[PDB]
């Protein structure tokens, strides 16, 4: 077997799971912001 | 009254109901049409995200109002 | 709640745990489940080694959060 690949291996799959979490968490609260924001700004369909 | 609800993906639902209806009540009425569960759905109005302890004339909400249905994922 | 365990041979394991779990009690479950002594298993959540005396909300891990669960030695 090999330990310094699969560790590698293990550490970059636990960083994409963290970049792209950290990502949808930004991406979520910056669409309750627009929806909030554009209630007050047009609430008629535009 | 008829009020109506627009998602996320541009589609408008219509719902009818009177002042006196809970925000939990327009929740089980989008879930009875849509299937998505009340633990999902967020209410907005006016800028104000809507309580399902409150009532539609608790924010003054009327005839004919349009109001702004947020959900993405995940119950807990 | 559950979370999920990624090993080095591409398994995933689901695990049933509560944030004031310990991480000894997860490699316990794991030995559990694999049969895996706790002192042969290192557990990683975003980058980061986890340790027996700190719970999962030290870490602020939640609901079907993927840890990855690394296995041999440092030694070759």
């Amino acid at each position: 077997m090999t330990e310094e690949e699969q560790f590698a291996l293990a550490l970059k799959m636990s960083e994409q799971e963290a970049r792209e979490v950290n990502s949808q968490e930004e991406e979520e609260e910056e669409l309750l912001r627009k929806a909030i924001a554009e209630s007050l700004n047009s609430c008629r369909p535009s | 009254m008829q009020i109506f609800v627009k998602t996320l993906t541009g589609k408008t639902i219509t719902l009818e109901v009177e002042p006196s209806d809970t925000i939990e009540n327009v929740k089980a009425k989008i879930q009875d049409k849509e299937g998505i569960p009340p633990d999902q759905q967020r209410l907005i109005f006016a800028g104000k995200q809507l309580e399902d302890g409150r009532t539609l004339s608790d924010y003054n909400i009327q005839k004919e109002s349009t109001l702004h249905l947020v959900l993405r994922l995940r119950g807990g």
